């Protein structure tokens, strides 16, 4: 549908400037070492990964974290509000703890998501965009993720979930939230991209190094 | 005997990447037992002379998905230093609906990848190699990381990289969710912390890119084939596919084929012969399909009567007015409302647009609501030229192809299931009174 | 040789913080990096 | 010396290297449509009603940020320009509100001439337009949102002459809004002329406003007393 989240800051209690947001001192050398991956002179280059750690350590990203960046970086704090409303993976609002995107986009569409949709949906109780009471599951719909061989799948907190059927994605909802952490990969029996049975290619083992070079070299 | 006229049927040892399904070690010692990381020293202390030219015979095309001839793009930052850093960046964003084998290139065969950034980046002079990675890649990255370390620990890349005397850094960038920041200026701006807004051209990347230094945007597929390209002639690479449709190519097959996959082919595979070999045919047989989008969404799609000889190589999928793109194959039967299909694809570019320039903000949305609408046939058939028309009003006018790619379904869907359009239009008049 | 086990399992242990901690490794790899003459765009 | 030779609807143009298309043109007379181009502020090349027809060439130029090449002809009021605006407004106005009476800029809207000058005469848009909700930047500027055609005009005036950096853009795509993201007043000595560059009535002047239209009112040219600088 629309976008449904706003790109407008309210102060609230739970989010405003003194809402108290610091890194660690390892999270300090973590962000010494990506300020270094730059030239001398662009600092601002590092705004996108030093937010999406805020992002790590605190789980979502309060205007306290962006303004933290802004500081920490020497850039104006409407350039980090700038880069963290244009990019869907910061969270400006907080989410569960295991965050569940759902492809929906053609390709996984052809096979089947609305099924993995629907049962997800009646595994938790909740809608395409709420989150759980116990603040442990929080269900959304994404775009392409790069996956689309494997069709229909769902990422759950940097992790892929492939090839699923309503009975997979099921015991992955219920093993999640027993405290333990569901293998990634596909769920058919095929752990790749490999065609489905039979391995069309690829079969003869590969050659040794130097098998083809040209003469001269 | 020479001049081939069939294609479609490569054996093993002409394979390029020789563990795409990740049935053995990514890690260094395995890819040296593969092959990788030979003779680099030679190929770098040859010159980047040798490497362009090698490049350039090749006839390797870009593939990202415009196809653009290698070697040129890679001579364009040939020129002389100006006191200015060179820096090459390799895409690594893998946006487009139906691609996934930029993602297998990096999660099983990093190292091709990392050689490959050593050698362009000799090749243009380059200092160093920004891999803009996409963010939800988290795992692919680690693996890339991974292999960068040791690509260091062994001498391979850095100072003195591979002892030819050439300090090469190849640094590991990752983005935040934006399929817009695959465009080259879009995804040189987010390396630059700023938002994925592309830039205008001119300038080119050659002249003002990353940091405002002379840049080169490049695949991670075109980036990885260049040492093979560079040790196996280069003259072998030109000897697959038709003339200026060259080489080996990575095909992801999906929607509805019995076994969707990814494969590497000889360029100019027939598509039926790709579908039925590799992908297991059609669901329900080929007698069941119905529709097949090429080359990702961003082309435009072709009924079951042009897909019977139409063959995969940019050449004949232009004259088939569909493009080869990234050489993504979406298959669809007879049994799926294709309406409802162009209509999520046109969804998805709505969400996906960076809204800088009017055409694209304003009639990429114009479109998704018309086409949700076309979905329950809420319209009327001149709707369907009125759609027409604002799909050309788009296409040409945006600052980036997003606009573009947003206007070509639709027409690829005007073009050959307006009568699927007028019946929907028909059955919801007649229903609604 | 085998073509029956899927050699890609390191990704299953994998933290939130190891893409991070491999860039702190990293760091004492690479070149010193090119100066722009000013401190930022803003000096 | 220098200076290469241009051609504007086939009339020959000695222009400096590095000059714009929409310069060239300029040179003899033709005013090439605008709306986020201004000549003091750094190019943008977002609007996109710039874009003309460079003969032999298959493609529209945005004239605002394209240098004009040795031997080139601009054909300004070619068929495909004319679409190519004729477009450009009508994606223009799909989402504009239908303010004008109620909007100050009635008389003075650039969007309001171009589209009598430049744009189609109806509209076959059928759908619903979009709403933006106001923001406060101050007790000087007034805020309507609904009526940006984000030209991002406002942002780099802001940034460059008054370099302040408080505006910005949040969002993207159709939902793309300009604003500062937080409740935050936009003060500078310089900070009114963002009513100026602003072509449509988005930003407008509080004092100033519903009092007067701008046919009825009467312009003397004089200097301001207010400082030393005249
Ligand atoms: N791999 C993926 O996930 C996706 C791929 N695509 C494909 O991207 C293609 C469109 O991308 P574009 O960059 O706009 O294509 P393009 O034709 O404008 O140029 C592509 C490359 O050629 C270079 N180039 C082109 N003309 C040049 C010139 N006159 N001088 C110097 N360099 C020049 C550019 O620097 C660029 O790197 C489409 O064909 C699309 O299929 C689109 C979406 C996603
Ligand atoms: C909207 C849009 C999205 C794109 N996304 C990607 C992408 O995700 N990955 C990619 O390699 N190229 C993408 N491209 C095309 C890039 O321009 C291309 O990768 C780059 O020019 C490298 O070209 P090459 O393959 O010839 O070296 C995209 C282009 C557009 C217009
Ligand atoms: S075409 Fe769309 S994505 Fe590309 S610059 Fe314009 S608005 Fe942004
Ligand atoms: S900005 Fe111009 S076109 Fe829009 S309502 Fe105001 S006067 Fe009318
Ligand atoms: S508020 Fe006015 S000046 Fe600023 S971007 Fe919108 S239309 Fe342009
Ligand atoms: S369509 Fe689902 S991962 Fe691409
Ligand atoms: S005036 Fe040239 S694109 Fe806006
Ligand atoms: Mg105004």
């Amino acid at each position: 549908g629309a976008g449904g989240a706003l790109f407008v800051h309210r102060d609230t209690p739970e989010n405003n400037p003194d809402t108290p947001f610091d890194f660690t001192p390892e999270n300090y050398k973590r962000i010494e070492a990506i300020v270094k991956n730059y030239p001398e002179g662009h600092k601002a280059a590092a705004v996108l990964p030093v937010l999406d750690l805020a992002q790590r350590q605190n789980g979502w990203l309060p205007i306290s974290a962006m303004n933290k960046v802004a500081e920490i970086l020497q850039v104006p704090p409407m350039r980090v509000y700038e880069v963290a409303t244009f990019y869907t993976m910061y969270n400006r609002k907080p989410v569960g703890k295991y965050h569940i995107q759902v492809c929906t986009t053609t390709p996984c569409m052809l096979r089947n998501s609305d099924s993995i949709l629907e049962a997800i949906q009646k595994k938790l109780g909740i809608k395409v965009g709420e989150t759980t009471p116990d603040k442990l599951f929080t269900l959304i719909e994404v775009e392409c993720l790069g996956a689309c061989v494997n069709a229909p799948m769902v990422q759950i907190n940097d992790n892929y979930y492939e090839d699923l059927t309503p009975k997979d994605i099921e015991e992955i909802i219920d093993e999640l939230k027993a405290g333990k952490i569901p293998k990634p990969g596909p769920r058919s029996g095929r752990f790749s991209c490999e065609p489905a049975g039979g391995l069309t290619s690829l079969t003869e083992p590969p050659k040794g190094p130097g098998f083809g070079v040209q003469a001269g070299l | 005997a020479p001049k081939k006229t069939s294609f479609g049927s490569l054996k093993d040892e002409d394979r390029i990447f020789t563990n795409l399904y990740g049935r053995h070690d990514w890690r260094l010692k395995g890819a040296q037992s593969r092959g990788d990381w030979y003779k680099t020293k030679e190929i770098l202390l040859k010159g980047p002379d040798w490497i362009l030219g090698e490049v350039k015979t090749s006839g390797l095309r870009g593939r990202g998905g415009a196809g653009f001839p290698t070697g040129l793009k890679w001579s364009f930052m040939n020129k002389p230093s100006d006191g200015r850093p060179k820096y090459l960046v390799v895409n690594a964003d893998e946006g487009e609906p139906g691609t996934c084998k930029d993602r297998e290139i990096i999660r099983h065969d990093p190292h091709k990848l990392v050689e490959g950034c050593l050698v362009g980046g000799r090749a243009m002079g380059a200092r160093a190699a920004y891999i803009y990675i996409r963010g939800e890649f988290y795992n692919e990255a680690s693996n890339l990381q991974v292999a960068i370390r040791e690509a260091y620990e062994a001498g391979l890349i850095g100072k003195n990289a591979c002892g030819s005397g050439y300090d090469f850094d190849v640094f590991v960038v990752r983005g935040a969710g934006a399929y817009i920041c695959g465009e080259e200026t879009a995804l040189i701006e987010s390396i630059e912390g700023k938002q994925g807004k592309p830039r205008l051209k001119p300038p080119f990347p050659a002249d003002v890119g990353v940091f405002g230094c002379p840049t080169t945007v490049a695949n991670v597929e075109t980036v990885a084939v260049s040492p093979t390209i560079c040790r196996r002639g280069g003259a072998w690479f030109a000897s697959f596919g038709r003339e200026r449709n060259s080489g080996t190519k990575l095909f992801n097959i999906s929607g509805h084929v019995n076994h969707p996959c990814t494969v590497e082919e000889e360029m100019s595979v027939p598509l039926k012969e790709l579908i039925e070999k590799h992908a297991g045919g059609v669901i329900g047989g080929w007698d069941n399909l119905l529709a097949v989008i090429p080359g990702g969404s961003s082309t435009p799609l072709i009924p079951k009567s042009v897909c019977e000889t139409v063959l995969m190589d940019f050449d004949a999928l232009v004259q088939a007015q569909t493009g080869l793109g990234t050489a993504a194959v979406i298959v669809m039967d007879r049994s799926t409302d294709i309406v409802k299909a162009i209509a999520r694809l046109i969804e998805f570019y709505k969400h996906e647009s960076c809204g800088q320039c009017t055409p694209c903000r304003e009639g990429v949305d114009w479109m998704n609501k018309v086409m949700a609408r076309f979905v329950k046939g809420d319209a009327r058939p001149a709707e369907i030229d009125s759609l027409w028309e604002i799909s050309k009003q788009i296409e040409g006018h945006t600052i980036c192809a997003l606009g573009d790619g947003a206007a070509w379904p639709v027409q690829g869907l005007i073009r050959h299931f307006r009568p699927e359009l007028e019946e929907r239009m028909q059955q919801f008049a007649l229903q609604h009174q | 040789f085998d073509n029956s086990t899927y050699r890609n399992l390191q990704h299953h242990e994998y933290s939130t913080y190891t893409f991070l901690d491999l860039n702190v490794e990293l760091s004492k790899f690479r070149m010193p990096q090119p100066s722009s003459g000013r401190q930022s765009p803003r000096h | 010396s220098n200076l290469i030779e241009v051609f504007v609807d086939g009339q020959s143009v000695m222009v400096e290297p590095g000059t714009t298309v929409l310069q060239a043109c300029e040179k003899v007379g033709m005013q090439i449509p605008r709306f986020c181009y201004h000549e003091r502020l750094s190019v943008a090349g977002n609007c996109r009603m710039c874009l003309v027809e460079i003969e032999k060439a298959p493609k529209v130029v945005a004239a605002c940020a394209m240098p004009v090449m040795k031997g080139w002809n601009i054909l300004t009021n070619s068929e495909k320009s004319k679409k190519a605006r004729e477009g450009v407004m009508e994606f223009l106005l799909a989402n504009h509100p239908l303010d004008c009476p109620i909007c100050d800029q009635g008389g003075e809207c650039d969007l309001q001439d171009q589209s009598m000058m430049f744009g189609s005469d109806r509209s076959r848009f059928l759908e619903g337009k979009r709403a933006v909700e106001d923001k406060n930047i101050g007790p000087l500027v007034k805020t309507i949102m609904t009526r940006c055609i984000q030209c991002t005009r406002c942002i780099r005036f802001a940034s460059e002459i008054a370099g302040v950096d408080d505006l910005g853009t949040t969002g993207r795509g159709n939902d793309m809004q300009v604003g500062t993201y937080i409740e935050k007043m936009f003060m500078s000595e310089l900070s009114g002329n963002i009513i100026d560059i602003c072509p449509v009535g988005a930003l407008t002047s509080k004092p100033y406003a519903f009092t007067a239209r701008p046919w009825e009112t009467r312009k003397t040219e004089s200097i301001d007393v207010m400082d030393a600088v005249g």
